[PDB]
RNA sequence: UAGCGGCGAGCGAACGGGGAGCAGCCCAGAGCCUGAAUCAGUGUGUGUGUUAGUGGAAGCGUCUGGAAAGGCGCGCGAUACAGGGUGACAGCCCCGUACACAAAAAUGCACAUGCUGUGAGCUCGAUGAGUAGGGCGGGACACGUGGUAUCCUGUCUGAAUAUGGGGGGACCAUCCUCCAAGGCUAAAUACUCCUGACUGACCGAUAGUGAACCAGUACCGUGAGGGAAAGGCGAAAAGAACCCCGGCGAGGGGAGUGAAAAAGAACCUGAAACCGUGUACGUACAAGCAGUGGGAGCACGCUUAGGCGUGUGACUGCGUACCUUUUGUAUAAUGGGUCAGCGACUUAUAUUCUGUAGCAAGGUUAACCGAAUAGGGGAGCCGAAGGGAAACCGAGUCUUAACU
């Protein structure tokens, strides 16, 4: 049966061949037009040439800084907060259910919805309807 | 079947300007 | 589902969802294609202009001869020299997902099933390493391409096999999709369809 | 995988040449004069696969009215009584009847002349 | 090797949700005492990229 | 990514995590005890490997044929149908192959046992100065002197020494960590001039190394240097005794060899351009891209006795090559003497979109381990939450004292 097997319909198209005969349809340049920049072989501009004009990236003012705190910051959604171990859930222990990483040092719990099992929290942080999601389903906040 | 070696200049010096 | 045997007539009880699932094509051409991608190794490499031997002098000057302008000797327009692309030795495997290597080799295990082309027996073994004694053994069930899997590779049945063409040998853990494909028969003992479901789960 | 071409180029160039058969000097020989005369001949046939209908037309009415005139009527009068006279027969075989039946012919214009008249 | 962000346009653009770009305005430097407090007020708040430059955008900063 | 950058083009980390592999010591010094472990060099003995090798299974009869290994029929070996050769395609004709053995002599590796040389263990002390640092000028760190830490150095200076000193990115204080100015150290890592075996969706004589043929040769250049072309008789030379024409030629015709001599060494197949001989038809009063449409006659064959086919083609309507580049070319614009061979959108890694396949609020592993295209490995990446320059807030957020 090794020479009965077919691929799915459309899952292959046999690529675009440039330069072979007229018929073939792009051929005598294979589709890059006449004369020009853009028609030489290794020819084209860089990213971001308007040809001469000062480019967007440039007309712009560069605005704004990276803060470091943020890259040691994650958010903890609802739906994973309950499937880390047990019923306690604190900075520690969240690195082995592997959902925020071993450099992150801050976490937040935001509203992601489908919480049912009562846990607990300790040094985190529920903003406004974590709060009040885990106490419906019978958690508590401690700091 | 060889190219040749002394490659004389063939045009003549005479411009029509 | 029920997997019925010819010699022992023993029931046998397996999982339909890898004995009895439908039968993916699309799946299992691709999984069979990479499988060959794979086997190759690629070893081949030509010289472009710059790996031909040779000196970078113009073979002429550029104005005042009457034929065309050259640039080197190595160009790949000229004889003895050239090769525009020319190939280096690459990888040709390509990746698969472990659950579509074990869909298709699910899909493959129920379809040999369906056309009756796989055949489930007791502990399949040979007293001595002589190869007659296994052609013997082979004919009388009227089968000429097998490809024996084994829970257990014993040398006594390894090297029974190894002088027959048509006649494989081999352990449930290697098994592989174009060996099930290419071999018109399947053997497996009871041992060997056991382990089958723990590793495909 | 190296691909030799010998062999497919050999063929091609063979079927060409083999279309420029009974051509004059290197049109029948050499395949680079051979295919422009093979494509050229290509264009005339498509055009005269037109012309042909027409100039068999200008043939029939040169017949027809030679026939028609030497029975004392000009081919324009001879069609126009036709036409009132409601005969459908075209040029071809009014000038194939000319040809060879002049009698038909006569009862033809006799026709003609009566319905114009 | 992978392709390099352009870092002048990564300092200048930031993307959003649905995958649009805001930027500062760019008529708000200097000589700003000529200017009316309208036209200066209304060129404080952020901007999102125009149609017509945003492919030019996303190929400047392809990670990003 | 953070950063550096005429903040342009571009350059581009670290911390931290997962793997491969892991090994720690000595001097700046005295005493007690002194082969006390570990090392290097020379003898002996065991094992293994290299340098010669040995044995190595099993088929015959008919048909075609120059010759069978092929077809047909019936057998046997296989821990050996991996390969090569043999008059066409051999598991069973030969060399080999799996397998089991082999070393007088010389050798690398891992051990045990002797000799030589430095050398264990404990107490106390010591613990690297023109150096660290600084001024000036440069260089290296992703970091271009910038607010610029850290390292190196040409030049001029110059400490403390453990109650001391260095670093933690200007700098200061507090804390944490380490101890420079003396040295040694296999493993994982990089490469193949060379040797053996094995492999290839690598090439098959204009390809593949420049070189399949005594090629880096012939040849070119004062020289450094440059640098070709050229493979194929047949199974076996059985390579044509002898005769004849010819100049005791060349070349040829016979004869013979062979399956084949239009396989005769100028040798397998033997295409095209190009050059010839023969046959049919046309052509010496007719003007041009040489064809096309119509078309008589003639010469060959076919059934029927009329045409059908093949070749030629008087006469006649229409008709100024191809490519390229151009608003536009028969153009007197470019390119091509012709034939054959070669000759131009590829490859690697990333990113986006489309199709398709798997799984699905989940998806997927990389290196690496792995008797290994399996299975492990979830480090990591993308996605489900956004807003803000940021802190921060969060289905909201920012803006503002606050929003109709």
């Amino acid at each position: 049966r090794l020479n009965t097997l077919s691929p799915a319909e459309g899952s292959k198209k046999a690529g675009k061949r440039l330069g072979r005969g007229i018929g073939s349809g792009l051929g005598k340049t294979g589709g890059r037009g006449h004369k020009g920049q853009k028609s030489r072989s290794g020819g084209g501009v860089r990213r971001g040439f308007e040809g001469g004009q000062m480019p967007l990236y440039r007309r712009l003012p560069k605005f704004g800084f990276t803060s470091r705190k943020a890259a040691i910051t994650a958010e903890i959604r609802l739906s994973d907060l309950a499937k880390v171990e047990g019923g306690v859930v604190d900075l520690n222990t969240l690195k082995a259910a592997n959902i925020i990483g071993i450099q992150i040092e801050f976490a937040k719990v935001i509203l992601a919805g489908e919480v049912t099992t009562p846990v607990t929290v300790r040094g985190l942080r529920v903003t406004k309807g974590a709060r009040a999601a885990i106490e419906a389903a019978g958690g508590k906040i401690e700091e | 079947n060889n190219r040749p070696v002394y490659i004389p200049r063939p045009r003549p010096p005479h411009p029509r300007l | 589902m029920e997997l019925v045997l010819k010699d022992a007539q023993s029931a046998l009880t397996v999982s339909e969802t890898t004995f009895g699932r439908d039968f993916n094509e699309a799946l299992v051409h691709q999984v069979v294609v990479a499988y060959a991608a794979g086997a190759r190794q690629g070893t081949r490499a030509q010289k472009t202009r710059a790996e031909v031997t040779g000196s970078g002098k113009k073979p002429w000057r550029q104005k005042g001869t009457g034929r065309a302008r050259s640039g080197s000797i190595k160009s790949p327009i000229w004889r003895s020299g050239g090769v525009t692309f020319a190939a280096r030795p690459q990888d040709h495997s390509q990746k698969v997902n472990k659950k579509m290597y074990r869909g298709a080799l699910k899909s493959i295990l129920s379809e040999l099933v369906r056309q009756d082309r796989l055949i489930v027996v007791e502990k399949f073994s040979v007293e001595a390493p002589k190869t007659k004694l296994l052609a013997q053994k082979l004919k009388d069930m009227a089968l000429e391409d097998v490809l024996i899997i084994t829970g257990e590779l014993d040398e006594n049945l390894f090297l029974a096999a190894r002088n027959l063409h048509k006649v494989d040998v081999r352990d449930a853990t290697g098994i592989d999709p174009v060996s099930l494909i290419a071999f018109d028969k399947v053997v497996m003992t009871a041992d060997a369809v056991k382990q089958v479901e723990e590793m495909l789960a | 995988a190296r691909v030799k071409r010998g062999v497919i180029a050999r063929a091609r160039h063979k079927k060409i040449l083999k279309q420029a058969k009974g051509y004059y000097g290197a049109r029948s020989r050499v395949y680079r004069v051979a295919f422009q005369a093979v494509i050229k001949a290509g264009q005339y046939a498509y055009r005269d696969r037109r012309q042909r209908k027409r100039q068999f037309r200008q043939l029939w009415i040169a017949r027809i009215n030679a026939a028609a005139r030497q029975n004392g009527i000009s081919y324009s009068k001879f069609i126009n009584g036709l036409k009132k006279a409601s005969v459908e027969i075209d040029r071809k075989i009014l000038a194939d009847i000319a040809v060879f039946d002049k009698v038909a012919f006569t009862a033809l214009v006799e026709k003609a002349k009566a319905a114009l008249a | 090797p992978k392709i390099k962000t352009v870092r002048g346009a990564a300092k200048r653009f930031k993307k959003t949700g649905k995958g649009g770009f805001k930027h500062k305005h760019a008529n708000l430097r200097h000589i700003l005492t000529k200017k009316a407090t309208k036209r200066k007020r209304h060129l404080r708040p952020k901007a999102m990229v125009s149609k017509g430059d945003l492919g030019l955008v996303i190929a400047c900063l392809p990670y990003a």
